[PDB]
């Protein structure tokens, strides 16, 4: 009932149940547990979209660039997945705008591969390398152009 | 396809492989997610056995095509994902050039809400002291392209390509796929045109596994028609 207070916190969190997470932490659950694969709360609130949990986690000092092993931080989660609002909350508790996933991939690069505009936006406005390149040499420009996102190439350009 | 609805989102995902190479046994383990949406996969394997015997590279082809992207334009021709949730077998020999032969028999399929991928791998004809088995290959992957031709005559995919392996000193090792899928199902399922399915890869190590591993990040998207 008490124990493995994190793995507990880890479902709530991928589960999107912010009664448990609640709980969980006013209790004592460890705020930056992390699994075998150093996936983390943060990780997994950013990723299913659950903003509530990501504010709560980041209140009890959630490690904000924290890294699975596939280099991913939950900047990139939410930027791939589209989570906007978590992305500009991620970004205003310093999350590190230019992190690299295992594949050299920066947000920017996902957020343009993607096709979500707003996020790319964001992401310049916080300090995003346009030139940036992946350990094939592609650009968040070349990926928005490879995917057919004009207006995600256009914006990229001017800068 | 109804079967595509079930990769919305993230899918968790097993893998388990029996291997025997020129007869030295072993077994690995994955586990990990993957997202059908951005062609994504996530992803770490052991080595249950001991040492590898085969570098890990060659597996990597072994080791669920149901979670490449197929883009809009493209979804009448993603028979993988339509054969799900009965799954599909998967076949396939894969020939190194200078060296011996890999046969693979795999299912894939939902277990539970769980994609799993079971496999059995006979190799034979290698050299005890060629690349593969003398460790050789750098650890490492590129970019490659896996040709998708309709196989009407078993209602599945017969499939060429071709993957390149650097070895340690500058040296390319090439390994000419054959692949055949067939449903488990006898449900409906979609046979596709002709077209290339393109991939990113990066093959890393944990800090604190102690046993044999690999952890791999992986995207796939079918990028078009011949």
């Amino acid at each position: 009932p008490g124990s493995d207070l994190g793995k507990k916190l880890l479902e709530a969190a991928r589960a999107g149940q912010d009664d448990e997470v609640r709980i969980l932490m006013a209790n004592g659950a460890d705020v930056n547990a992390a699994d075998d694969v150093g996936v983390t709360p943060l990780h997994l609130a950013a990723q299913r979209g659950h903003l509530e949990i990501v504010e709560v986690l980041l209140k009890y000092g959630a490690d904000v660039n924290a890294a699975d092993l596939w280099g991913q931080t939950p900047l990139h989660l939410a930027a791939t997945a589209g989570h906007l609002e978590i992305v500009e909350v991620l970004l205003k508790n310093g999350a590190d705008v230019n992190a690299r996933d295992n594949i050299g991939h920066t947000p920017l690069h996902l957020a343009a591969w993607a096709g979500h505009l707003e996020i790319v936006e964001v992401l310049l406005k916080y300090g995003a390398d346009v030139n940036a390149q992946d350990k094939f040499g592609k650009t968040p420009f070349d990926l928005a152009i490879d995917n057919g996102n004009e207006d995600i190439a256009e914006v990229l350009q001017k800068a | 396809s109804k079967g595509e609805e079930l990769f919305t989102g993230v899918v968790p995902i097993l893998v388990e492989l029996d291997g025997d190479v020129n007869g030295h046994k072993f077994s690995v383990s994955g586990e990990g997610e993957g997202d059908a949406t951005y062609g994504k996969l996530t992803l770490k394997f052991i080595c249950t056995t001991g040492k590898l015997p085969v570098p890990w590279p060659t597996l990597v082809t072994t080791l669920v095509q149901c979670f490449s992207r197929y883009p809009d334009h493209m979804k009448q021709h993603d028979f993988f994902k339509s054969a799900m949730p009965e799954g599909y077998v998967q076949e396939r020999t894969i020939f190194f050039k200078d060296d011996g032969n890999y046969k693979t028999r795999a299912e894939v399929k939902f277990e539970g809400d769980t994609l799993v991928n079971r496999i059995e791998l006979k190799g034979i004809d290698f050299k005890e002291d060629g690349n593969i088995l003398g460790h050789k290959l750098e650890y490492n992957y590129n970019s490659h392209n896996v040709y998708i031709m309709a196989d009407k005559q078993k209602n599945g995919i017969k499939v060429n390509f071709k993957i390149r392996h650097n070895i340690e000193d500058g040296s390319v090792q090439l390994a000419d796929h054959y692949q055949q899928n067939t449903p488990i199902g006898d449900g409906p399922v979609l046979l596709p045109d002709n077209h290339y399915l393109s991939t990113q890869s990066a093959l890393s190590k944990d800090p604190n596994e102690k046993r044999d591993h690999m952890v791999l990040l992986e995207f796939v998207t079918a990028a078009g028609i011949t």
